[PDB]
Parts: structure tokens; sequence; C-alpha cells
């Protein structure tokens, strides 16, 4: 677990996207948009957050980190599993299929 | 904690759970004693639900009470169910294969109307099976458990769909009751409302409404706001109660003369005459709540009320109207919604009590039929309930339930946990439920109502995912059968300690907080924005004023077995699911070491699983021996608890119980007094704490394979005792009697040596594949002897002794000692099945050690076979010279998302070496929130992390950097958690530090000796002449269709011809092949199989001339 490094800049990223999620929820609460559109906006905002957290995680790690060494070797595992081990899990699906 | 002799296991719980874990076997015991009517359930009702007693059996008798003839001259009312004492104690029943039962006595009463009498008796109804103390039925001599089933609750289901041809919401209702009939009020493509009654060609409302006593004027009177109902009134196309009900009888009963009185009576008969319609107590309460018809009215009148019919129609039409709430006259208003067939407000738990009640009813109705038929045939002034009651049907029903049923399964007991988890099991695939093919894929998903009522993790990973689950830790089943759940009531922003139980409906009504929330030591929340759950599974940040309920504790969502996984919250759900499904498959080892790192559920899962003797009342031990403990209960009395040393389980594993107390110790009531198979000091212990390193070593730990030291084999660390049972019956035969005798026709004295005199082996003889466990000789009569055989017999001076040999022989690969021999015989009056003069069972047993191919797994889903047991010197050892014991692989960790094992590893090492929080300069922030007496710990000191309030990663880092040295000045594992291993084989140090620690791993019940199999020539099937199937026989492996495709694709024609002609079916070809192999000749050319000749004779048997003409 000393070898699974978290990104220092995660909390700032999460606050930056939490402000946008809060604003979208407010514009829904004031009736400016219906129930589905705010869900779509939140989905896109949190996809952007996932991309940014993954990018910061990727640029943070060294090259001799064994987890990223295993991945970039092509031995096994894509980068998303590293993103979920450290950083953010992201959007998780509905039983029906939605986010 | 709160258990007298509790292993002092320090917890990392930051939170403080108020409510204790309940009586983990209450879902079984309370249901059964509800069925009986025990004083325990009587007092429980006195506390909660004191309205009236419903003694299961009692309800059945009352509802049946009385059996009245058609002429209405004679009545019978069996009443007042009563139970005698169990015919035999448990162990005697389990040994002598008796079903552990007790008689039923019932006061029957026969009354003649015309003359006037009562004929009261006490009729023996039948030997009713009884639950043991552990929540199991000993039926037929085995230990069977009845698994609770989940089925759709009777009630009103208002549901709607969309129509892509019209794009309109189409609402509808169904009222599927118990023992009743189906009814549908629908709104069709047009703006009319179909009222299909009993599955046949719809109806407009008005027909029924007038037939229900509601005139068109009254229809407007109540449904005036209902513009849809008003439009349907315009569309009525018919008016008049008499004409409407007459057309009802004419249509619903097609072609039946629609006479008014038969039709009027039929309306009642189907819907209000309760002999053909009974929505039960559960459905009645459900519908009462839905329509809010009644509140304090006792739950009774389990039959439909037309008052409810018109309310259903009004609610439906207002649902189409888009209303929010609805007030019915005479009842408090209710809100207007639809219903789902997953939300646990609509799926109920038909617990063992209710299932046995239903089966007893299926028996009692048959009894009633027979009773009344005979009563009519019998002459009056001569008969009595003794002459009326036939008790065959009830016995037959109960027998066919406990035996031969889907929902009465052998208690899988490999380890105590597998016992306690085969109970508490929810199974949706039962009679009255759904099959694994009619299983809607919407029934297997975790609907957000499962939180706190059914564990989302633990389900079998086979083709049963979601159809079988397990109850939560804190779940409790409502009398009606809805899975209640405890919550904490928060009022005025004040969290209290008054635990209140809620079903799924009130879970939807109200709003639920989280237990890991900042309570400010006064019930007061801290931050206003609080995590909370809304009705539809939504998650929202409510201000901290509208919260009215909070969770009782974390790890409430989770089952029993999954709550025993440390660091669960880090593992992915797939591998946690696997970990939970393999934590029930460990085998009882001979040493049974407690886990170094665990949760709080290792003690409460043993003292409640029944596989640990418990001191009933306080006392002082006097005689502690390997078989009996004598406790001197203070006030005079003494009691001898008796062990079950080396008792065979239901899957061949040991069931030893050794004491843990000494002759002078004082015990308190509720204390662990003797460990079971998997236990050590009372804490569930399924495996051993093995030293583990996480390097990939030489490709032996490649792709989930695991290597081991030879220390594990030698010092008997991993070693499971398996006790197998063999059984031979001396059945009678027409030719004579089969005699279990030492002498056997050709058997020489050399092999005979083991058999003592009766024919059985002697306790202790090391049998091996082919030994004569029991020597039985069967009459054969005179048969012709081949000239050659006669010559040899005479030359060597051996006669015939026609009586043929069929002695029992230990199956292939089933060696071991003979623990014990049990002989049942007719002379001893033992009640063997007819035809069996003697049935002898021999219990062989072997001390299986760990072996290449055995399956080992941790608590995190990280299974794997043993690739190689290396010697102790070619094992990476530390700087201290201590060799590692297993070596897992690295590549399996990151891509399976189960780093729990890593944290468990690090903490494990911390718990072994012991830490000492460097608080000389004050407690570091790393331990600022850590409880007291964790600032220092001793080597091999036991620790626990509860599931969802465990060790925060920072805590592990600091602990790992604060371990005390072993014996010299040597901190072997640095702050990172890794150590400098020396290669035991080559010698050079590994150039990079490697993770080491102590991980708790188990030995699964997938041993190689149960799996390896081989056949050259063995038994053959009967109709077709293929080799047989399964390891019980020899059999071969199915060379199925896909393998035939594979070898067609290679172009291997000759091998395909081989495997499909002269290895499976070519009857005359197999013996020629064997003869040619032995004589050393070319394998003969194969012939036509025996599946292209049975076909030919069938086609010449269905009169289709199938012929072969080369030209």
């Amino acid at each position: 677990m000393a070898d699974v490094l978290v990104p220092p800049r995660k909390k700032e990223i999460l606050d930056h996207y939490e402000e946008r999620a809060d604003k979208v929820e407010k514009q829904f609460q004031r009736g400016a948009l219906n129930h589905d559109e705010r869900n779509e906006a939140l989905v896109e905002i949190w996809k952007e957050a996932t991309d940014e957290v993954g990018q910061a995680l990727r640029e943070h790690y060294p090259d001799d980190n064994p987890i990223i060494t295993i991945v970039d070797s092509g031995a096994t595992g894509n980068f998303t599993q590293t993103r979920t081990l450290a950083g953010m899990k992201g959007l998780v699906t509905n039983p029906k299929g939605e986010f | 904690n709160s258990v007298p002799g509790a292993p002092n296991r320090v917890s990392f719980a930051k939170l403080r759970e108020p409510l204790e874990v309940p009586g983990l076997l209450d879902v079984q015991t309370d249901s059964f004693e509800w069925l009986i009517g025990s004083p325990r359930w009587r007092e429980s009702a006195a506390e909660r639900g004191d309205v009236n007693p419903v003694g299961g059996l009692e309800e059945v008798l009352y509802e049946l009470s009385p059996i009245e003839d058609f002429s209405g001259s004679m009545s019978l009312s069996f009443s007042d169910p009563r139970f005698d004492d169990v015919k035999a104690p448990v162990d005697e029943c389990k040994d002598k294969d008796m079903t552990y039962a007790a008689p039923l006595f019932v006061t029957a009463e026969f009354i003649n109307n015309n003359t006037g009498e009562i004929k009261s008796q006490t009729v023996f109804m039948g030997d009713f099976p009884m639950m043991t103390e552990k929540g199991t039925f000993i039926i037929n001599g085995t230990e069977r458990v009845v698994v609770s089933q989940l089925v759709r609750s009777p009630g009103v289901y208002f549901d709607e769909t969309i129509d892509k041809s019209t794009d309109k919401t189409l609402h509808s209702v169904k009222v599927i009751p118990s023992r009743g009939a189906w009814l549908e009020f629908d709104v069709d493509k047009r703006d009319t409302v179909g009222v299909r009654i009993d599955r046949k060609r719809r109806q407009p409302v008005t027909v029924l409404l007038k037939a229900l006593g509601w005139t068109s004027e009254q229809i407007v009177e109540r449904f005036g706001f209902s513009e849809i109902m008003r439009s349907t009134l315009e569309k009525d196309n018919t008016v008049g109660t008499d004409e409407a009900l007459l057309d009802i009888y004419r249509k619903l009963r097609p072609g039946e003369p629609p006479t008014k009185e038969s039709a009027q009576t039929l309306l009642e008969n189907l819907f209000f005459k309760e002999k053909r319609y009974d929505l039960a107590r559960v459905g009645r309460y459900k519908v009462n709540k839905k329509l809010g018809l009644h509140v304090g009215e006792p739950i009774t009148s389990s039959t439909l009320t037309e008052e409810d019919v018109v309310a259903t129609i009004e609610y439906l039409v207002r649902l189409h109207e888009g209303q929010t709430t609805m007030t019915v006259p005479g009842g408090v208003e209710v809100p207007v919604e639809t219903d789902d067939i997953d939300h646990f407000g609509n799926r109920r738990l038909r617990t063992v009590g209710e299932l046995i009640q239903n089966q007893i009813r299926v028996g009692m109705s048959r009894m009633e039929r027979v009773v009344r038929e005979r009563m009519t045939t019998q002459d009056v002034e001569a008969i009595t309930p003794q002459t009326l009651i036939n008790i065959r049907p009830v016995v037959a029903a109960i027998k066919e339930f406990f035996g031969t049923s889907q929902l009465s399964q052998f208690m899988d007991q490999n380890n105590p946990l597998s016992g306690l988890t085969h109970k508490r099991r929810l199974s949706a695939l039962g009679p009255g439920g759904l099959s694994r093919e009619r299983a809607g894929l919407e029934v297997r998903d975790v609907h957000p109502s499962h939180y706190g009522r059914m564990c989302p993790i633990e389900t079998p990973e086979g083709p049963n995912i979601g159809l079988i689950g397990s109850l939560s830790v804190y779940a409790r089943v409502n009398p009606f059968g809805f899975i209640e759940t405890p919550y904490r009531k928060v009022v005025d922003g004040v969290v209290s300690d008054e635990i209140v139980y809620l079903t799924a409906d009130e879970e939807d009504r109200h709003v639920v907080a989280q237990a890991n929330s900042p309570i400010d030591a006064d019930g007061r929340f801290v931050e206003p924005r609080v995590l909370v759950r809304r009705k539809a599974g939504e998650v929202e940040y409510v201000p901290s004023s509208e919260v009215d309920y909070m969770d009782v504790s974390p790890r409430q969502m989770v089952s029993v077995a999954t709550a025993m996984i440390p660091f669960l919250e880090h593992d992915d759900a797939n591998r946690a699911l696997m970990g939970a499904n393999m934590q029930r498959q460990a085998v009882p080892l001979v040493r049974s070491e407690a886990p170094l790192v665990g949760t709080g559920m290792e003690l409460r899962a043993a003292i409640d699983a029944g596989d640990v003797v418990v001191a009933e009342e306080s006392g002082v031990i006097e005689e502690v021996s390997a078989d009996y403990i004598t406790v001197m209960h203070d006030n005079g009395t003494r009691r001898t608890y008796r062990m079950r040393k080396f008792a065979r389980s239901n899957h061949g594993t040991c069931a030893n119980q050794c004491p843990i107390v000494d002759a002078g110790d004082r015990v308190e009531a509720g204390q662990v007094i003797a460990d079971g198979p998997c236990t050590d000091d009372g804490e569930m212990a399924l495996g051993k704490n093995l030293l583990v390193a996480i390097m990939p070593w030489e490709g032996h730990n490649y792709e989930d394979a695991i290597i081991l030291s030879n220390r594990l084999v030698e010092e008997d660390v991993l070693t499971s005792i398996h006790i197998e049972e063999h059984e031979i019956d001396a059945r009678d035969t027409k030719l004579g009697a089969e005699e279990i005798t030492r002498d056997i026709p050709n058997i020489s004295d050399e092999v005979l040596a083991d058999l003592d005199e009766r024919g059985i082996v002697r306790i202790g003889a090391e049998v091996r594949d082919g030994d004569i466990l029991v020597g039985k000789v069967t009459p054969k009569g005179e048969t012709e002897l081949t000239p050659e055989e006669r010559l040899l017999r005479a030359i060597f001076g051996e006669k015939a002794r026609e009586v043929r040999d069929t002695s029992l022989k230990v199956p292939h690969g089933e060696s071991g000692k003979v623990i014990g021999i049990r002989v049942f015989s007719r002379e001893d009056e033992d009640e063997l099945p007819a035809g069996v003069n003697e049935l002898v069972r021999v219990y062989v047993a072997q001390k299986r050690k760990i072996s290449d191919g055995d399956k080992l797994a941790g608590r995190h889903g990280n299974k794997g076979v043993i690739g190689k047991i290396l010697p102790v010197e070619d094992m990476p050892f530390l700087a201290d010279g201590t060799p590692v014991d297993i070596i897992l692989n690295t590549h399996g960790v990151p891509r399976r998302m189960n780093i729990g094992q890593i944290l468990e590893t690090h903490l494990g090492w911390c718990a072994h070496s012991g830490w000492k929080v460097d608080a000389a300069k004050g407690v570091p922030d790393w331990a600022a929130r850590l409880p007291d007496e964790l600032l220092e710990a001793q080597p091999n000191a036991i620790v626990s992390t509860p599931v969802f309030d465990g060790a925060q990663e920072a805590e592990l880092q600091g602990l790992l950097s604060c371990t005390l040295p072993n014996r010299d000045g040597d901190v072997l594992v640095d702050a990172d958690g890794k150590a400098m291993l020396f290669d035991g084989r080559s010698g050079e140090p590994f150039p990079y530090p490697v993770t080491v620690g102590y991980m708790y791993i188990m030995k699964l019940h997938h041993l190689v000796d149960d799996k390896i199999h081989a056949r050259s020539t063995g038994p053959y099937s009967m109709i077709t002449q293929q080799p047989l199937g399964g390891k019980a026989q020899f059999g071969g492996q199915r060379f199925g269709e896909m393998e035939c495709w594979a070898m067609q694709a290679y172009g291997a024609a000759y091998t395909l011809q081989e495997l499909l002609t002269i290895k499976s079916d070519d009857t005359v070809g197999r013996v020629k092949v064997y003869e040619a192999i032995v004589k050393g000749e070319n394998i003969p050319e194969p012939g036509i199989p025996e599946s292209f000749k049975v076909l030919l004779k069938e086609l010449q048997s269905l009169c289709l001339n199938v012929e072969v003409l080369s030209s």
C-alpha cells in the first residue's frame, strides 16, 4: 500500500467538479431544466472528473512503480483498474443500465 | 465482548454499535416454535403482538374446524393441538437412523345435529418431526434444514405500462391472493377500463359495479371526479345488477344456465364465500395498509370485502387520473403509487413455520375429504372420530415434505459457518416460486430495498446468482413474514438509543441516515448536510433536520459469513463474493488456529452456530476429560456435558469437540466451554496464519498457483481428517440368504487376515484399495463350469462352493484406518428396511495432508491450487533465517481489485511483531483517533477490524512503521512494509525489497484425492452400451460434441473413429481390442457402433424401412 500512491491534486479536482455538480443541482432545483437533463449534465461532469483524476494519476506515478510497470508492459490489466485502485471509481451503473 | 470467556481481541472500531447482534438462529427457532405454540412464542406475543395466539397448527385446526356434511347434520372439529415428549434423544436418533419426532395429540369432537351429542376423544394425529436446539430437523437419521423461501406476497399490485402504438400510460391492478383467484382491472388502449375476472375475455366495470350493488347513479356518486370512470359509465353498454350478474354467469361460466340464484351465489362462492377464496393474514394486512381501510382492527376476516373492491376501482381510476393521495370513506387516506415485484414490501419470507403449515394444510384437506366421505357412508349412532379420522394423509404429507422436497436440504456442514449459513439462507427457487429457467433477470438484481434485509455480496457464483442469498446480520422476520430491519430513531436532530424496526414500506416512507456520521456525544449531528437515502434508492444531502431514522451500525447490509472478512470495504464485489462463498468451504484442521486479524463476528458466529458446547448455568468444573465435562451448578445440581469425539459430518469431515477448561475453573452462563471443529477459544477459525510473501518465484506461482514450504506438510499445519462411511446390506434373495461370514469362495487367508470372525474388519486395520472391509457371500446355485475351469479346479484340488462372493471392498483411493464399525441386524430387532437381515456400516478415515492440486484460499477471494511444495531450504528466508511459508503471485493482485489481502498482510505482520505507538512526544496524529490500549501491543497479540469501520490506511502505515524488534536489534520489515529476502536456492539477496506478512489462509474442500480419476475398462451402462459415468463408478469423461468438432477441425479422422466406436460402443470390438493389445497386435479395425443399430431397429420399429445399400 506504500506502493499505491494517491494523487496529491485529487481534492482540488473533486472540489472543482463538486462546485459544478452543485450548480447543476441548483439550476434543477430552480426549475430551469427537467429531471433527465440534470442527470445528463451530472453524468458528463463526473465523466470529466474521472478523466481529470485519471490524467493526474497517470502523470504522478514513476516508471518503476510495479503496478504501472505491469500495465505499461502489456503483461495484464488496463489503466482503468489502476485508476480505480487509486483515485476515483467514477460512475457506477444502474441495474437497468443507466448511470 | 459481553461473552464471559471472550478472547481479549482489541477492536479498531471508531464507532460504537448500540444494538447487540441478535439470536442468529431466530429465523428458524422462532418460526418453528411459532408453529408449535411454545410458551416462548406465547410470551413473545405477550410482548409484541399480544392481540391473540396463532399456533400454526392451531390456525389450521380452527380454519378446518368444523368438518360439516352437505346435509348439515354432523360436524367434526379437531381442536386444541398438543405435543408429547420426543420419543428419543437426538444422538440416539442420529445413530439408529430414527427421525427425531414427537407425537401429536388433538381433541377431536363429533356432533350430531338432529339428536344431539358430542363425541370427544384425544386422537393420535401422527409423529411430527421436531427442530433440534441447533435449528435442524433430524429427519430419517440425517440432518436436514428447511431453507426459508422468498415469494411474492398476496396483495394488490397496481402497475402500469406504455403502449408504443398510442404512447399512453396504461394502469392496471392484480390482487393475486392465497387460495383464491386472479382478477384484473385494466385501462385499455381506448379510454375504457377492462375488468377481466378469472382469465377470460375482459369486462367493463359497470357490469360488476351494478352486480356489486352500485347503480349508475351511485357510480357517478363515488366516481364523479373519475372522468375516466364517468366515460366508462357512458360506455357502460349495459345497466342493471340482475342483468349484469346474469351476463356474468353466462360468460364466466360459458354456457351455464344464467339463473339468478346460482349466479348470485357464484359471486360469493368465488369472491366472498371463503371456502373457495382466502387471501391470508399476510395479504390482508398488506391490502389494509395499501388502501388504509383499517388500522387498529385486528388482522382477521381473511376473505375479500366488496368495500375493498370499490376502493380498488377508485384507486385505479384516480391513479390514471394522476392523483397524489386518496381518502376512502371509513379509513385514513393513503398515497397513490405503483408496486414492484422486488421491493421487499412485495416479496415475503415463507419461513419454515409457514411452509410446514402449508404442507400440513395440504394434508388436512385430504383428511377432511376422506373423513366426510366415510362419515356419509358410515351408519349413524355408531361412529366416532376414532372411526372417522384417517391419519395416513398427514403423515404422508409431512414425510414427502421433509424427505423428497426441494426446500429441505442436507445441512451442508463442512465448517460450523457453513452450517449457520445453510440456515439463514433465502432461496427464491422453490415450489411456489420460480425455476432457474422461468427466472426473470429482474429478480436477481439488488433492488435498493435489500439494504439491511438481504446481503448483496453472498450468493453462489454458479448458475444461481441472485436466486439464493442470505439474511442480513440484524434482519428480523415480521410475524406476517416481511423482513424487518432495525434503525435508530433520530428526533429533533437527536439520535436516541430506542431501536425501532421497520419494513421496506416504512423504509420508503421515511428517510434514513448513516451510522458513520458525526454524532456529537449528545445524539446531535454536527454538519447540517448529511448523507441520506430517499424512497427510490436515491442518495441526497438532506439538511440535518428532516432525518427521522439512522442506521443501527455499519456492516448492517451484510450477511454473517461476509461480515467475517477483514478489510472488506477495500475489496471488489466480485472477489468479496468469492471470498464469502469459499469461507464456507474450509475443512476442520487438526489444530484450528484462530485468525490473527479478524472482525467482531468470529466469536458470535461460533457461540451461535451450535458447534461449541456452552455452559448453560454458572458453575465450577470438576472432571474435565476428553469425553465429558462435569459442571457443578452452584445450587446443588451437577450436569455432564458429553462430547462427540471423531464424529462423521455430512460431508466426511471430522467433528471433534475438546474441552478448554481445567478442573478448578469457574464458568458463567453463556460461556464457551469446549471448542468445536473449527474454533479456538470460541472464535471461528477456519484456517491457519501462514507467513506469505508476494513475489513471483520461478514460475511455480504462475497464474494463481501457490507454492508452500514443506513446513506446512511436516509440522501438520494444514491437515484435514476425512471420515468416510461404507455400507453393505445382507439382503435376502430368492436363491437363499446372503451371509456375512469370514469364509469367501476364492479369498485366501492372506487377504482374509483383517476380517475378524463376523466378517467385519477389526478397528484399526489399515485398509487399502481392494481390502475386504465386510465379507459377504451370496448364494448362486449350480451353474455350468467351463471344461477348462473344471480341469483346473480338479488338478489344484479346489471345489466350487457355488455360493458366490460379493464382499464390500474399500473404493479405489480410499485408504485409512477403521475408526469404528456399526452392525445393525434383524436379530437385535433393529428396524432395517424389509429384506435386509443385516446392514453393517464401516467408518474408514484418513489424515489427508496438503498436496499438489489442493485448493488454498484467503479470505479475499484469492483462491489457487498448490503448484509445488518446495523443501524448506529453497524458500526465500528473511534476514533472521525464518523461511516464508507460502508465496503468492503479484500479477493477480492489481487486476482483481482485492488489495484487502495486502492490507490484511501488513496488519498481520503488525499484529505478530507487536507495535508500540511512539507517543513519548504525545500520541501522533496517526493514532489520535485510535482507541486506548492500542498504543502498544504484544507479539502474537490478536486484533480485530470491524468491516466498514476498520483500519484507516494511515493507521496501517504508522503501525507498520512502529513494530518492535524480534530478539536482536532488527526491524525486519521497514516502514514501507517490505523486507530484504535472501534467495534460499541460489543464495544472493533479491535486489529489491519484497512484501512479507502473516495472512490467514484456509484449506478448501476441493482436494485432489476426491478428483483424480482413471479408467481402462470398467462398468457399462445397460440400455446403451457406453461406459458408465461418475467417480462413484469408474466411468469415462464425456467426449462431447464440441470435442468432436475440435478433432474434425484438426482432420483427425482415425482418432474420432476410435473414440466413437471401439472405446464406447463397439461391443464385439472392445474385447478384440483388449485381446490384441495384450497379445501385442495392431489394434483391430473399428466397427459400426451400438448407437447406429439401436437406431436402425427403432426405425424398423416405427415402420420406416431404413436400409443400407452400397449400390
